């Protein structure tokens, strides 16, 4: 089945590009005049006065929430006494169809399974040893070659001729002994 | 307040003004121009052309164009 | 607690200049209607009035003596609440370690709201697993998917309010016989005479009942320069 | 044993009733401590002197009543009556009778579960144990399979590497024959170009 | 060999075929794959096998393609990527006929060796 | 290394011969982009987002206990998208030990 | 407000946003380079304006390293999740966090303004003297940017170190990754500042450290004493991300957590003592060369342990879970790509091999495979994992197999040929080249234009 067709009705195609009319047709920049919406603009976004110009963190509209007894309003649990016991019924979230749209049917089955752990401690320890010491062996296999080739570059040789090379911007000067 | 629960609530709730996105893209576009415009200006300053013609610093055949 | 900073001077006692000037109404206000400062000075005035009357102490019951000093007689309801309050406060800056949770005795997760983030580390030794974080919402008996450790959320909620020492004292303590100002005057004359004040709080308190400035030296005590 | 022995908060007394340590700038008044010791007597000496609390005798009958109702408290009250209670004795009395707050699990409301659900607790525990048994066994099984497979990669990487060893081997043979037999090697051939 | 020698509490399928089944599938359609190897409408559940009757721990395996096309499906009923095929049918066959497995593996390795050596050399 | 909880054979013995492993689906459901209603304002769209949190979901077992959405790290425990103030009540990492004290018990 | 916000999560978003913006300038410069190198001749830069190319390569390197990848992997993802991973309400130093991002932006504006106003010349991103000290004022401006950037980096490092004092949970591997990078910054930055001040002294205060009887090789020691720790300050946060993604997406607990942590610590100590592998061709003493070559090869050991521990994380994971998510693909691609970059690093580590391959495009391809491919993909993978938490939308990335495939193929078309021309050999930091190197240069150029086109499809 096509699950999109189930909630097609909720999705009415839009009319305005970016979901707003031209400011001339309706001024969404102004604060809403509706009672209880003085902190919102006409289009529903928070007004600059509420968030910037008169932000409460800056000392505007000072109103301490806590009361004299050091208390704030707290909503209680859904308590249901039964069978000589006081129970609390937890709040279950609404069906995912309401929030997301797809109808919650024909859900694929993913069973409960405890974590996929590697076992056999002895075997695992040996692998971890190899994870460290196999590279170490390779490095040791390169070490001797590295020493030899370094020694080879820095070998005192019986050179019989010298060519002096100076690098300047932007050319190479060469000084060579002239035949006598 | 419920409106203040989420950081950048208007954007996260998909109500933000599109101009914010346009400015971000424009800012990136201007940043890119800082590599192209001085290239053209410097080329003209030292040569008299905004951009070279491929291989115009080398010998070209008579019919090359 | 280790997370608290150093005791203030106020943590021990309050300055007598914070005593309410309308003592007559202060001693008649119900406990539920007294603020923090008013409640401090109600208890101190009444408590010290009984303690500074030695001849009456031996004949006074512990129930009456505790009431005069403002101490709450403990009971299982109030003990439960106070204990869970102090456990919440301790967990603010302390680790959360205890016995493995089962259906009979779930791990108790105190919270003020309807949810608190909790992590299960499994059992002890080899039964310990990597931290598995979950959101513990009220009204559900949670079971770890790995070790089957049972968790439960305990809410410090009472009648549209959370649990505080002030709330516990207001809900369970009952105001006794109204404080008699004659006792204040009688004890005042006992320890304060001929320019000697051995009950400073009762000299200030009696002055306010008299109207402020009546007793010797009190006008000079109340005259400040800044 | 904290802050070098200096109490964070302590009482100071002044003989002159109108003395103010902030307004006055005189140089004759000597402050006293909580017990009344003048400041010019050092702490090392004053702390050795024994100070005891003296309550008015009208309190003795009350302190006696406390001891009788709580016999464990009697020795401390007797010291106070006899003027033998120091500050340390008072502290011992104070902390001896402090008790911890008690929490009762029977008063906690429980998450709602039907009687049908409560009768299935053993079954769910049984499922959990079998899940842990199957998990633990699979760990051994998988560890053996995949770590053994990694050997196939070693062997595949040893075969592919050996291909380049053979190419390198043939390369060195060829190089040894260049200067010896290869007609590509030419001598007395390149002549200097000269400056342009 | 998990069901054979390690664990005796999981259902053990019967091999319908040691070769994958080739089938054309359509996006947006749900298919049900036989996990017991006794269905007569392979690779799908026929409504009469163990999977259809929910017998002995056998249940149909739900599957849905992302795009239309021809997909290989497991006949051995043990492939790691079941219902889809990934080569486990050949692996399970080698367990059952180890002598045959060696012959194929030698032949495959022989060809791979010749080609890689011929090109690089 | 961790290899699961240890099991004693006595704990693997059923109380009935028909007991099998419970077949409860741990797929939470079908989801997509959270879909806001046009009619809802900023405040009511915030409520909608708070009601679509996967980390507030769970699976209820046959005995009434629920296995919650769990994660290795606490990054998956805050509301999505992350609110300005997340962990007001300090998240509690529960450690287990065998130590006990007498005050906790009653005879 | 926007600029005044101290929220650590908002600031994390700012770091990613600014990295993308500045990144546009970085990519544009890269396109200029590859276009020029398409054939031999002059293509988009005149022969009289060759100084611009030198400036393009210099700014490309500096911006991508200090203004894009570092602000993205050490400033962006860290500032958003670290306080959450530490189960703490917010970052320890709120006001310092705000100024750090502002500082980065201000130093960026200085750099780009210097392009527009100053004469355009270049001396490499390594600012070797005496060339750096005989240049024009644009070099002075770049120095100011680096010093200003250094201030932001150090204060941010101080901020992360303070989490140890407040962390209320367990220090996860990722937290360990950031802490060690912070330590590497605290120890390396002060040395960089000193040598940069000496560059300024010679540029602006008539100092003589980099003229005869003063050793120019001195700069290279102090610079690279910060240089190489920098490359691990840029990669270690990426490693931390890879660990989280693999464990979360595969639903598998990290294997060898303590070895992962101790591998990160080891890489840092070793990375603080191997800097002179960048100075092999200067003419250092035989024993020095052997020491540095030996210790450089040791870094592979701890780095190798981490790679294999990642592999076993992906092995054995459930087949039912869909594996085509972009974050998972990028995390896996990182292992495949990082091994290529690291192995080539070991090749260049041998000094005798390095004589042939120093200042050639083989070095380019080496550090591109790690940074331009590995680090970028790691940052993308990390952001992608946190898409729900961050909450961004209006892009098609989360499930886009075309983008991953095209990116992987084309990025390799750019830099794989650069390994070949390293044995051709084509020097680095050049624009003109011999006609017999066009084929490979052309192939890489075709790869660059293609990658840019794929960046447009995400929107
Ligand atoms: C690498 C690239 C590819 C990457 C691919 C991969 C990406 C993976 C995903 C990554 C996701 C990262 C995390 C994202 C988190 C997002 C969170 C978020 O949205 O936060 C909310 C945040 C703000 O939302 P809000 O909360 O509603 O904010 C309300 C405002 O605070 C208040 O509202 P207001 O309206 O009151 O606002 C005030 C407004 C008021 O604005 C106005 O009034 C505007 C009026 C119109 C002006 C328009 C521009 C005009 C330009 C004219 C130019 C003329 C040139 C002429 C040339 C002539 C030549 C001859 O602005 C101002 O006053 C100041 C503006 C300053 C900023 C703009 C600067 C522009 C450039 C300037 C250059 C100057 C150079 C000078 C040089 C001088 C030299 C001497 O969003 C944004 O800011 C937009 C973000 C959009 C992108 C989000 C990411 C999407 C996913 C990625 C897409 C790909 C992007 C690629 C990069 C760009 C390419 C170009
Ligand atoms: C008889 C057949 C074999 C013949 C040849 C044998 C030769 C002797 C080998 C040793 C003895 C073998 C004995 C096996 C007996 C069976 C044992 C067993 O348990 O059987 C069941 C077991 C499977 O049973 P199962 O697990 O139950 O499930 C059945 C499934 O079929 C599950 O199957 P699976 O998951 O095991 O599937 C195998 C798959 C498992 O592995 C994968 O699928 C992994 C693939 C990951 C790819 C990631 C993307 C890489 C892209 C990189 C691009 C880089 C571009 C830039 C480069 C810049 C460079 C500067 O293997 C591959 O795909 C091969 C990957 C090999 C490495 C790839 C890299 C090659 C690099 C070459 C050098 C490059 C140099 C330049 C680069 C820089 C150097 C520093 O079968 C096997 O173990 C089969 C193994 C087959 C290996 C074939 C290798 C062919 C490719 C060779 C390399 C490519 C070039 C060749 C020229
Ligand atoms: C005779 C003389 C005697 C001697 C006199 C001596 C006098 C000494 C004076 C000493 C003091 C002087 C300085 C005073 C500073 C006062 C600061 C202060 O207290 O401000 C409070 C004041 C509070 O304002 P308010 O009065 O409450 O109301 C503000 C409005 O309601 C707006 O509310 P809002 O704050 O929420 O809105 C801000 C935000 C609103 O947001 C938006 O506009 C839209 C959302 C963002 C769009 C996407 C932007 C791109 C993404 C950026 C991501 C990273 C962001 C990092 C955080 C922001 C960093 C700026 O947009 C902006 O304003 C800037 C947005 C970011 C712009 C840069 C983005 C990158 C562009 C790259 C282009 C090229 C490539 O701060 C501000 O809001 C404005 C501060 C402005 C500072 C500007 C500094 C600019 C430096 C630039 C470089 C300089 C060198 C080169 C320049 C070359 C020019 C040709
Ligand atoms: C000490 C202490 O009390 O630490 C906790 C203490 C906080 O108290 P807490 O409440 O117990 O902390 C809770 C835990 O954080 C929560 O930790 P946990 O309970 O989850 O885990 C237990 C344990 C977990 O941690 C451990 O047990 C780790 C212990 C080993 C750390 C690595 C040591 C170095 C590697 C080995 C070197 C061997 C050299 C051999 C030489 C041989 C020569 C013959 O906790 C700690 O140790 C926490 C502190 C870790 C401090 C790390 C400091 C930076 C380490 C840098 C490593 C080396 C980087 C090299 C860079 C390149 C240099 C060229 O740390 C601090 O006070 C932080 C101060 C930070 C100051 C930063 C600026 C310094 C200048
Ligand atoms: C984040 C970026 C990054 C990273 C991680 C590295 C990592 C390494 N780099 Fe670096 N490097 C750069 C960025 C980076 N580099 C840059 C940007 C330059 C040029 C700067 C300039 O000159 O301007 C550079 C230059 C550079 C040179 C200079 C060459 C020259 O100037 O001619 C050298 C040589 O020593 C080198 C070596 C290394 C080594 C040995 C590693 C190691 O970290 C690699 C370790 C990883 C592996 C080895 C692979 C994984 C491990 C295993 C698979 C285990 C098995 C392997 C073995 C046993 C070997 N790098
Ligand atoms: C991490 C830093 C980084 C990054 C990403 C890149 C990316 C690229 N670089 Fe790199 N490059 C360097 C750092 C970087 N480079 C350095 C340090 C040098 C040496 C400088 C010098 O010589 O002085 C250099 C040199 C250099 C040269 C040598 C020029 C020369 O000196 O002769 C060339 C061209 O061949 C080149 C090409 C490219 C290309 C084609 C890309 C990329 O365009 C390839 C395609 C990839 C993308 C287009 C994705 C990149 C996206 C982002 C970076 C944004 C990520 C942000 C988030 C995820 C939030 N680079
Ligand atoms: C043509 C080149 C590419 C242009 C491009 O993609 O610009 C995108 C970018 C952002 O637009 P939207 O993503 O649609 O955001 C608005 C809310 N949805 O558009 C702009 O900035 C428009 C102006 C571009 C000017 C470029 C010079
Ligand atoms: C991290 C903190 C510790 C860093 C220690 C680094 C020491 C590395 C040792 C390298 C070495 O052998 O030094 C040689 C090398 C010079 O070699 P040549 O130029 O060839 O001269 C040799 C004879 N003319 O020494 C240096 O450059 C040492 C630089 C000083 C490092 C000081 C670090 C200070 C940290 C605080
Ligand atoms: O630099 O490695
Ligand atoms: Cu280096
Ligand atoms: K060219
Ligand atoms: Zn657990
Ligand atoms: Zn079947
Ligand atoms: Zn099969």
């Amino acid at each position: 089945k096509s699950y999109y067709d189930d909630f097609k009705d909720r999705l009415k195609p839009g009319k305005y590009t970016q979901g707003r009319c031209p400011q001339s047709e309706g001024d969404y920049r102004q604060e809403s005049k509706t009672i209880g919406r003085e902190h919102l603009n006409d289009d529903g976004t928070r007004s600059k006065r509420y968030t910037v110009k008169e932000a409460d963190a800056l000392g505007y509209h000072y109103h301490p929430p806590i009361d004299k007894k050091g208390q704030v309003y707290v909503k209680g649990p859904n308590t249901v006494i039964e069978r000589g016991q006081t129970w609390i019924k937890g709040y279950e979230l609404p069906s995912m169809e309401y929030t997301y749209g797809p109808k919650q049917e024909d859900i694929p089955f993913y069973p409960r399974v405890k974590l996929n752990v590697w076992g056999n401690y002895n075997l695992v320890m040996k692998v971890e040893f190899l994870f460290f010491y196999l590279p170490t062996i390779i490095v040791f296999g390169i070490c001797i070659p590295v020493y030899t080739i370094n020694f080879a570059q820095e070998e005192v040789i019986y050179t019989t001729m010298t060519v002096k090379v100076t690098g300047r911007q932007w050319y190479w000067v060469y000084e060579v002994e002239s035949p006598t | 307040n419920l409106e203040d629960h989420f950081d950048l609530a208007e954007y996260m709730m998909k109500m933000h003004n599109p101009m914010s996105e346009y400015l971000y893209w424009i800012a990136g576009f201007v940043s890119g121009l800082h590599g192209i415009l001085p290239l053209l200006h410097s080329n003209y300053y030292f040569s008299g052309m905004f951009l070279p013609r491929d291989n115009d610093n080398t010998q070209l055949c008579d019919d090359s164009w | 607690y280790r997370h608290w900073h150093r005791m203030s001077e106020d943590d021990w006692a309050l300055p007598l200049d914070s005593m309410p000037e309308d003592v007559k109404t202060l001693m008649a206000t119900p406990q539920t209607e007294r603020g923090f400062v008013e409640d401090y000075w109600y208890n101190r005035i009444r408590g010290e009035a009984t303690l500074l009357d030695p001849e009456a102490l031996p004949s006074k019951s512990y129930i009456a003596l505790a009431r005069d000093m403002g101490l709450q007689i403990v009971d299982e309801p109030s003990s439960h609440m106070m204990g869970l309050i102090e456990l919440y406060e301790y967990l603010r800056g302390a680790s959360f370690v205890g016995p493995f949770g089962t259906i009979e005795n779930p791990v108790l997760v105190p919270a003020v709201g309807q949810e608190r983030v909790v992590a299960c580390t499994g059992g002890v030794g080899d039964e310990e697993h990597f931290t598995l974080w979950f959101r513990c919402r009220e009204g559900f008996m949670y079971r770890c998917g790995e070790c089957d450790q049972i968790f439960m959320l305990v809410r410090l909620y009472y009648e549209d309010r959370y649990w505080t020492q002030t709330l516990v004292r207001d809900t369970f303590m009952s105001d006794g016989d109204m404080f008699d100002l004659k006792t204040l005057e009688r004890v005042h004359k006992m320890w304060n005479k001929d320019e000697m004040v051995r009950w400073e709080v009762g000299y200030w308190a009696q002055d306010y009942v008299l109207g402020k400035g009546v007793l010797p030296g009190m006008v000079e005590e109340h005259t400040r320069v800044n | 044993a904290y802050n070098g022995g200096y109490p964070f908060h302590y009482v100071v007394q002044y003989d002159d009733p109108n003395y103010d340590c902030e307004a006055d700038f005189e140089f004759e008044e000597i402050p006293r401590d909580e017990f009344g010791v003048p400041a010019h007597i050092p702490p090392e000496l004053s702390t050795q002197i024994r100070h005891t609390y003296y309550v008015p005798p009208q309190y003795y009958p009350f302190l006696k009543k406390l001891g009788e109702d709580t016999p464990e408290l009697k020795p401390y009250t007797d010291k106070l009556i006899m003027g033998d209670m120091t500050y340390d004795d008072y502290e011992e009395m104070f902390y001896k009778f402090a008790k911890p707050l008690k929490i009762y699990r029977s008063r906690l409301p429980l998450p709602y579960r039907t009687d049908e659900e409560i009768s299935q607790e053993k079954y769910v525990n049984w499922c959990g144990r079998w899940y842990s048994y199957r998990q633990r066994l699979q760990g051994d099984y998988y560890s053996r399979h995949y770590f053994r497979d990694w050997l196939i990669g070693v062997m595949l990487g040893m075969y592919l590497g050996n291909l380049c060893v053979q190419q390198h081997r043939q390369y060195r043979v060829d190089m040894k024959l260049f200067y010896l037999e290869a007609p590509e090697h030419k001598i007395n051939w390149v002549k200097p170009r000269g400056d342009l | 060999t998990w069901t054979e020698i390690w664990w005796e509490h999981d259902p053990t399928p019967k091999v319908a075929q040691y070769r994958p089944y080739v089938c054309t599938v359509e996006s947006g359609k749900v298919y049900w794959w036989c996990a017991c190897g006794e269905s007569k409408t392979q690779p799908w559940v026929d409504g009469h096998c163990k999977c259809s009757k929910r017998e002995g721990g056998f249940r149909p395996r739900r599957w849905e393609p992302e795009h239309d096309g021809v997909r290989l499906f497991c006949g051995c009923k043990s492939c790691f990527s079941s219902p889809t095929w990934n080569g486990g049918c050949f692996t399970k066959w080698m367990q059952s006929n180890p002598a045959g497995g060696m012959l194929y593996c030698f032949a495959a390795a022989f060809g791979f060796g010749t080609l890689t050596v011929y090109r690089k050399f | 290394i961790y290899e699961g909880q240890t099991v004693q054979e006595s704990e693997l013995i059923p109380q009935e011969d028909d007991w099998v492993i419970e077949e409860t689906n741990f797929c939470l459901g079908r989801n997509c982009y959270v879909r806001f209603r046009e009619e809802d304002d900023l405040a009511r769209r915030a409520l909608h987002q708070m009601d679509s949190q996967l980390n507030k979901m769970h699976t209820r077992l046959r005995d009434g206990t629920v296995i919650p959405y769990m994660s290795f790290h606490p990054d998956e425990m805050v509301d999505r998208p992350a609110p300005i103030h997340t962990f007001s009540e300090k998240p509690l990492l529960k450690w287990t030990w065998d130590e006990t004290y007498e005050e906790a018990y009653d005879d | 407000f926007y600029i005044l916000v101290n929220n650590n999560k908002r600031i994390g978003i700012y770091y990613i946003k600014l990295s993308i913006i500045i990144g546009i300038l970085g990519i544009v410069l890269s396109y200029i380079i590859r276009v020029e190198l398409y054939n031999s001749g002059n293509r988009i830069i005149k022969y009289d304006n060759v100084n611009y190319y030198n400036m393009v390569i210099t700014l490309h390197g500096l911006l991508m390293i200090f203004y894009i990848i570092m602000p993205g992997l050490y400033g962006g993802i860290p500032l958003y999740i670290l306080p959450i991973l530490s189960v703490i309400t917010d970052i320890v130093l709120p006001r310092i966090n705000n100024i750090s991002i502002i500082i980065v932006l201000i130093s960026y504006i200085v750099v780009i303004n210097s392009i527009v106003i100053e004469y355009n010349i270049g001396t490499g991103w390594t600012l070797y003297p005496p060339l750096s000290i005989i240049g024009t004022v644009i070099v002075n401006m770049i120095l100011y940017g680096l010093i200003i950037i250094g201030i932001s980096s150090i204060i941010s490092a101080i901020n992360f170190m303070n989490i140890l004092i407040v962390i209320d949970g367990i220090i996860y591997v990722y937290i360990w990754s950031i802490i060690i990078t912070s330590v590497l910054l605290i120890i390396s930055l002060p040395i960089l500042n000193g040598i940069l001040l000496m560059i300024l002294s010679d540029i602006y205060f008539n100092s003589i450290y980099f003229i005869l009887n003063g050793d120019v090789v001195l700069y290279q020691h102090l610079f690279w004493y910060f240089g190489h720790p920098e490359v691990y300050i840029l990669i270690l946060p990426a490693f931390g991300i890879i660990s989280i993604i693999l464990s979360v997406l595969n639903n598998k607990i990290i294997f060898g957590m303590k070895s992962m942590i101790l591998a990160i610590i080891m890489i840092s100590i070793l990375g603080s003592i191997v800097w002179a592998h960048h100075i092999y061709t200067v003419g250092l003493e035989l024993d020095t060369k052997i020491y540095f070559n030996n210790l450089t090869l040791i870094i592979s050991i701890p780095t190798g342990n981490k790679i294999y521990n990642w592999i076993i994380l992906y092995i054995g994971s459930y087949n039912i879970l869909y594996n085509g998510y972009q974050s998972l693909i990028f995390s896996i691609m990182f292992i495949i790509i990082f091994i290529i970059g690291g192995i080539t690093g070991i090749i260049i580590s041998i000094d005798i091999i390095d004589i042939g391959l120093h200042d050639t495009y083989y070095i380019v391809s080496h550090f591109h495979y790690i940074l331009s491919i590995g680090a970028v993909i790691s940052l993308l993978a990390g952001i992608l994992l946190l898409k729900d938490i961050i909450g961004y939308y209006n892009v098609i990335i989360k499930i886009n197999k075309y983008f991953g495939l095209l990116l992987f193929i084309n990025i390799n078309i750019i830099f794989t040929p650069q390994f070949i021309i390293g044995f051709n050999v084509m020097p680095r930091r050049i624009l003109e080249y011999s006609d017999n190197i066009i084929v490979w240069n052309l192939i890489s150029s075709i790869g660059s234009i293609s990658t840019i086109l794929i960046l447009l499809s995400i929107f």
